[PDB]
RNA sequence: AGAACACUCGUGUAGAGCAUAAGGACUAAAGAGUGCCUGAGUGUGAGCACUACUGCUUGCAUGAGGGGAAACCCGGGCCUAG
RNA sequence: AGUUACGGCCAUAUCUACUGAAAAACACCGGAUCCCGUCCGAUCUCCGAAGUUAAGCCAAUAAGAGCCAUGCGAGUAUUAAGGUGGGCGACUACUUGAGAAAGCGUGGUGCUGUAGUUU
């Protein structure tokens, strides 16, 4: 086979939305453990009275890994799911996304004080040259031959961990 | 929605060629070039520092109206014939192409034997020597590269002014330097002699033998040892300095003319649009 | 009832053409200017600094004085019923060579040469005037090829 | 977790913003962020608006002046009123 | 003859699909010890050559959209001067002069300056 022209993970991105006081303290905390990072606290964009939410309040917060300690986490996510997943979680741009209700799945022990909090997975899907869109000089979008397609991100998925895709 | 609908295109405005290609930032050229309107026959030389891949290019240029015009140049590439064998984008290689241009324009002006080398031994600006002709003078253009604590352009310009050419410069910028102390000269000079890579394969030997095959290959395959380089640089700094490169001849290349493409006439276009229609029915 | 700024009435002047709005072109700032030149006054509404008054926009002067990024440029102009001289700033961005010499410095290139021989051999110039178009030529037609009109077309 | 919560990918000539009328201006910015500073210095000339008052433009000299690697810029508020 | 660095005039150069490319370059690419900067070596900064023409850059193709030119529209629309011209008016004919636009047809699809490198 041809190498370049091979899929590889360029991102995954994982957040916790805990609208309040110290309970983002109480989250951030596990962030910092389930990768080694600190996170960054993230701010609401609108006013909404009904969901209790006053504008420019801290209202989530967020971390993005790359390399290695990506393919751990996601191993460790989708086993949670059971490696079933349906055909509406696949984007037309080759990334795909799931939730979790229940951190403690992900193995850290619990400290009945700091509490339970569930999270959101998003993966991007890649193969070489996006530098191109992204560095300062000579800036250019990408060729359609270097893109992700849905059927190859299904494809990458059903043969790296042998998973179920439901219609 | 945008790209939907005609007038988009109809009432489309576009940036100048340099700027679509991400080449030219305007609003820093324009700061740059401007003339003085009483400071007549006064004509700013630019040094001019991009670095590629595979080299670094120092070029003296003037801007006329019409087009700019290159004074002077040189390339690491050319350091090939004074035996450097490796490292043709490093650190040491940047300030060997700027010592190299500076020489080549005082010799051209004949300032040559008035302003004398200096290798590296102080920071202060190049000052015009009494009862003698002015030293050239110059201003650093670094393009669309970042400005930061030891950046490789900033070498290359010490390099132009150890060599004689008067540019203005803050050691602000330098490796060595301190917020409210004296600067520090010997890291500056380890680094133009190549200490910090030394440092480097030193500790990969200790580390992982076979990640030190990977990284530093190409030094391998000439037998170079972190040990060597001190001398290796000092005779690449002296032989700049002391010989000069043969002159390049001129050729006709005209001949691979044959490899390009030409348009199609009218008359093909139009028998190949009926041969088409025929073709569908 | 109408204001009095220094900006009044200028919508449509001081507005940029379409598909040319953004900063100057580096040809502008490469023009050297010099004492004497005439030059010509369109101002641009994208630099804020060194504008003339609207007044000016789009007549031609005698420069007077040049300075770093300015000119003085020396102007006429009715007042009471009295001729007045004005004497106006304005940068460098906002001005461009004036093309209203250009056919008589030709001519006095020509004027240059003939005055010199005209001490040699003659006395006095020819001096190469310019003279209006002159009654219609005359002609010689060889009336083959004659072509008719007629009210043929009834125009309903 | 809903019409409307946070995070992403692709398109996006301004459909946004620019405290305060209306017009003009602005896109690797003049808009949004981040760093440092108090030039919202000191003497003394020449001019523009129908030009007194007022507002602005610009010259030369100085500061044990500022910001920036530097070219450059700054004696209030992007320009036209307070 | 191309490319590459720095440019000039700023779409004949734009936008969308497809396809080609000897050499040398230009790139993607492999790491983070240091200098430097990030929630994140993705970007920026540094140290490198195991791979690859798939991408970008360059070039071709399309009864392509858009842009540029020219012919026609057309002596048409409008307009300066004039008369004891006409009309209840609204407005309009004539005499000596000046003179368009949209649409629609046809053709184009970057040109050049200084230096460097490659049969």
């Amino acid at each position: 086979e041809n190498p370049m022209n091979k899929i590889k993970i360029q991102k995954l991105c994982l957040n916790i939305c805990t609208g309040g006081g110290e309970i983002l303290n109480k989250a951030s905390k596990v962030l910092e453990q389930l990768t080694g990072q600190k996170p960054r606290l993230s701010k609401s964009r609108l006013t909404i009275r009904s969901f209790g939410i006053r504008r420019n309040e801290k209202i989530a917060c967020h971390v993005t890994v790359r390399g290695e300690k990506a393919m751990e986490i996601l191993e460790k996510g989708i086993k949670i799911k059971e490696y079933e997943l349906i055909d509406s979680n696949f984007s037309t741009q080759g990334s795909f996304g799931f939730g979790i209700k229940e951190h403690i799945d992900m193995g850290i022990k619990y400290e009945p004080d700091v509490g339970i909090f569930g999270m959101n997975f998003y993966v991007v899907l890649e193969k070489p040259g996006i530098r191109v869109s992204k560095r300062k000089r000579v800036k250019s979008r990408v060729g359609n031959k270097q893109r992700v397609t849905k059927d190859e991100a299904k494809n990458w998925f059903v043969k790296k961990y042998e998973g179920i895709v439901l219609g | 929605d945008n790209k939907s609908k005609k007038s988009y295109f109809q009432r489309f405005q576009t940036k100048k060629r340099r700027r679509r290609l991400c080449k030219t930032n305007y609003r820093r050229r324009t700061k740059l070039i401007k003339l003085d309107q009483k400071n007549v026959g006064e004509d700013k030389s630019r040094l001019v520092v991009r670095i590629t891949n595979s080299k670094v290019i120092c070029q003296v240029v003037k801007s006329h109206l019409g087009g700019d015009m290159v004074v002077a140049q040189a390339t690491s590439a050319e350091l090939k014939e004074f035996g450097l064998k490796v490292g043709f984008t490093n650190y040491s290689a940047a300030y060997a192409t700027g010592l190299l241009c500076a020489r080549k324009i005082l010799r051209m002006e004949k300032l040559d034997n008035i302003y004398k080398p200096k290798f590296c031994t102080d920071v202060d600006v190049v000052e015009d020597i009494e009862g003698e002709k002015n030293a050239y003078r110059c201003y650093l253009d670094i393009g669309l590269s970042r400005n930061s604590k030891g950046a490789k352009v900033f070498a290359a310009m010490k390099g132009a002014s150890d060599g004689g050419i008067k540019i203005p410069y803050s050691p602000k910028i330098f490796p060595g330097y301190n917020k409210d102390e004296e600067f520090d000269q010997q890291k500056l000079r380890d680094r133009i002699f190549g200490k910090e890579v030394a440092n480097y394969m030193q500790l990969l030997k200790k580390e992982d033998e076979t990640k030190f095959k990977k990284q530093f290959s190409e030094y391998i395959k000439q037998n170079i040892n972190a040990e060597d380089l001190e001398k290796m640089y000092e005779n690449l700094f002296n032989s700049i300095v002391t010989k000069e490169i043969s002159k390049k001849e001129k050729k006709d290349y005209s001949a691979l003319k044959k490899y390009k493409v030409m348009k199609l006439t009218k008359e093909e276009r139009d028998a190949r649009v009926q041969q088409k229609l025929v073709e569908n029915n | 009832v109408s204001s009095h700024g220094y900006r009044r009435q200028t919508r449509n002047l001081f507005s940029q053409a379409f598909r040319k709005h953004g900063m100057p072109n580096t040809s502008t700032y490469l023009t050297q200017y010099a004492v004497g030149e005439y030059v010509d006054i369109k101002v641009n509404p994208a630099i804020h600094k060194g504008m003339p008054h609207k007044y000016y926009h789009g007549r031609t002067g005698i420069i007077k004085e040049v300075n770093r990024g300015s000119v003085i440029v020396l102007f006429n102009r009715i007042l009471a019923n009295k001729t007045v001289e004005r004497k106006v700033i304005v940068g460098i961005e906002h001005i461009r060579k004036s093309k209203c010499q250009d056919e008589y410095l030709k001519r006095l290139e020509i004027n240059k040469k003939i005055i010199e021989e005209a001490e040699k051999k003659g006395e006095v110039p020819v001096l190469f005037k310019r003279q209006p178009k002159g009654p219609k030529p005359a002609v010689e037609m060889l009336m083959n090829n004659i072509i008719e009109l007629s009210y043929d077309k009834v125009e309903s």
